[PDB]
DNA sequence: ATTCGAAAATGATTACATTCGAATCCATTCGAAGATTCCATTTGAGCCTGCTCGAGCAGGCTCAAATGGAATCTTCGAATGGATTCGAATGTAATCATTTTCGAATGGATTCGAATGGAATCT
DNA sequence: GATTCCATTCGAATCCATTCGAAAATGATTACATTCGAATCCATTCGAAGATTCCATTTGAGCCTGCTCGAGCAGGCTCAAATGGAATCTTCGAATGGATTCGAATGTAATCATTTTCGAATG
């Protein structure tokens, strides 16, 4: 379902609040475009969906359909992050 | 607690986006850290650039500037 | 015009004038750079153009959308080693 | 400035019966502008590396060798070479 | 031309007893210039982003920013700072 | 000289020119960019060095080294972050 | 006379402590000649050239090596098997 | 003359690793990757020496492949 | 489908950069010797990996309830964006006066050696 | 308690780094000429706070059942040791080629003043 379509995944509201609250650190009293949030969720799904598909491969190399937190650690230290 | 409405059901979509069959029920708190760590560096680098430009407000361009700078370049947002 | 004499649709005196803007120090740019330059532009656009258009007529449909040239980006392994980007909407 | 005008051009020789929207035109903007700096840096810091000032079509095609992969590169060549000989006479 | 004579000066400044050899010179000048030449290349970039001509210390102090981690930048924004204020005061 | 009147052991008159080499089209450079930039590669040179010139005391030798160069970098997290390049001739940091 | 495992730890705290060349220089400069021969012919070295292209290779495949046993470590073994490189290359980007 | 980087060499290369134990069949993977990677690099380094229209590679030209590569090296000129 | 400020094309003119021949002179290639040292092969053994089976765990799906998101004006005052000086600063042009780079030369620092007295391993 | 490995410990020739000298770049100073980046003023957007919903998504609870995990063998495959046997490496010497410099001689790109068209904003 979620392979063919090309939506975003994740609410547009909770999303900006948390844009919001984490660029509160480097400067207070900041204005967004909404093409701005929309870039960034354009890019964190993006991201999302590869480190998933990096994990769902090491899942698999240790005989697993379930996916845990040590795949996902795996697969960011052999990306180098 | 901005990062508790990414809920679970959308970390489950992204993952069966990713050929994910079965989840375990720790993967979303990992879930949430990555993105946390991922959304502070981009948007320092877009706070940066809009500082130079001597703005008060986030463009489109700084995000895209700032995503390419990561080695993460994104279409369709202007360039 | 110089396209004409080349023989493209790209434009020459506009990609010299780019590259003359994007040259480090004192540096000169040659005509022929400019036509070649379009050369390489105008091949590479008709390659993406031709595959996008070959994913969406073999679905009934006349308009080219983000998602047509992101399928045929992704199913070809030269356009996916060159084109690394992520396609807004595909 | 942008690359409608050239891109809806090529778009008529290869399917004249397809049209395109506008994000698409977009993002072909986006991938033309992309290639071109790349190339662009290739070149300069190849005539930077001889000790040149000029950059020519020597430094395109060299650039275009090293970014290019595979029969991409090769078709590219002939397709620059073309033009370029069709232009001098 | 190289760096050693101001590399040398550095270390005679923080180890006034510690020599080096000639492969860890090689090394140290190579150190260098890849760090000027990031520096120089982004800050181009920022001048140009910005429709500007001069590139000044504000391009500097952005690029060293960018570049730099953490905790690093910093102290490089404020050696810097402090370098060019003492120069102006003269 | 403009290196003693910033304070620095880096050449500002050099650095500005090699600055003025690599701009694109027509760009002028002011001259507090070159001492910004002098100051800054005084400083990451200084840090490396000394860190180098630790490892090297820690074992007793007096010249440094690239395995020196290669402990001092591989053993500081911002400048393994900055310095992602092959170091000819130090080899690992030994580990399990 | 030594238990299995042993001498391996030995050569395992040698080598991390060394800062040699482990490939012998006459086989890789054989093979770099004859893998340059399929893009130009008659083609001439600097002994500079060779001995950087294997400082560059040596780093490669001690970095991959590295990337390999964490992959074994993480399928709970301490034997290395090609799968690991193979996964490791995948995520790498190369494969 | 991939047969003549041996069994010993992959085996001290693997210790640098911190390697314990080793399968039998790793060794022809290591050949196959090292050859990928060779040509890769070697390809530049030769397209650099034909631009400067010389018939010598120099350590520049593998130098700046490496580079290139997003593999950068100290040492050799840079 | 129209107008039009904007930019590209025409025609010389210089200087300026690039190309053509020599002339070395480094440095790459090539051939030879040989003595040790790496490598190859076999062997014997022990430890590690893989499979089965049961045992414990925990993920997906269903449903009822609650909740929060999306969507469309409304406005309004904040904030970019454009004009016109204008005042701050960069580059060009000569003239020195360093300064750094390329040569040679001995103080310390490094390297190779058998010797010997200690952690480390099996037994 | 008998190997084999580490870990200093003292001896000296050698390799190398750190001082010395001469001469050609090259900064630093002084004085214009003139771009270019700032400072006020005025327009136009555009982003934020508000309101009001139907509704569409999220939340526990639980129950089943599929999945992962732990224990015990069996074997099979990697390691450690010894003995020949190729072959790298160091040094040597000639011979060969081709990169770099340096004058002369072209090939050509940028900057003018006109003219014309063409791409972008608006329908």
């Amino acid at each position: 379902r979620y392979q063919k379509s090309t939506e975003l995944l994740i609410r547009k509201l909770p999303f900006q609040r948390l844009v919001r609250e984490i660029a509160q650190d480097f400067k207070t009293d900041l204005r967004f475009q909404s093409s701005a949030v929309m870039a960034l969720q354009e890019a964190s799904e993006a991201y999302l969906v590869g480190l998933f598909e990096d994990t769902n491969l090491c899942a698999i190399h240790a005989k697993r359909v379930t996916i845990m937190p040590k795949d996902i650690q795996l697969a960011r230290r052999i990306r180098g992050e | 607690d901005n990062i508790q409405g990414i809920t679970k059901p959308a970390i489950r979509r992204l993952a069966r986006r990713g050929g994910v069959k079965r989840i375990s029920g720790l993967i979303y708190e990992e879930t949430r850290g990555v993105l946390k760590v991922f959304l502070e560096n981009v948007i320092r680098d877009a706070v940066t650039y809009t500082e130079h430009a001597k703005r008060k407000t986030v463009t489109a361009m700084d995000v895209v500037y700032a995503l390419k700078r990561q080695g993460r370049t994104l279409y369709g947002f202007g360039g | 015009s110089r396209s004409q004499r080349a023989g493209l649709q790209f434009p020459v005196g506009r990609i010299h004038r780019h590259l003359k803007s994007r040259t480090t120090s004192h540096g000169r740019v040659g005509a022929t750079a400019a036509v070649y330059s379009a050369a390489i532009l105008e091949y590479l656009t008709a390659e993406v153009l031709e595959l996008a258009g070959n994913a969406s007529k073999d679905l009934k449909v006349k308009r080219i959308t983000p998602r047509h040239l992101q399928l045929a980006i992704r199913g070809d392994e030269e356009l996916d080693s060159l084109i690394k980007a992520t396609i807004a909407g595909g | 400035e942008s690359y409608s005008i050239y891109v809806y051009k090529v778009l008529k020789q290869v399917h004249p019966d397809t049209g395109i929207s506008s994000k698409a035109m977009g993002i072909m903007n986006s991938f033309v502008n992309d290639i071109f700096e790349r190339i662009a840096g290739e070149a300069s810091r190849l005539a930077h590396y001889n000790k040149r000032s000029t950059i020519t079509s020597r430094e395109i095609q060299t650039a275009v060798r090293l970014l290019l992969p595979g029969e991409l590169a090769k078709h590219a060549v002939s397709e620059g070479t073309k033009a370029v000989t069709k232009y001098t006479s």
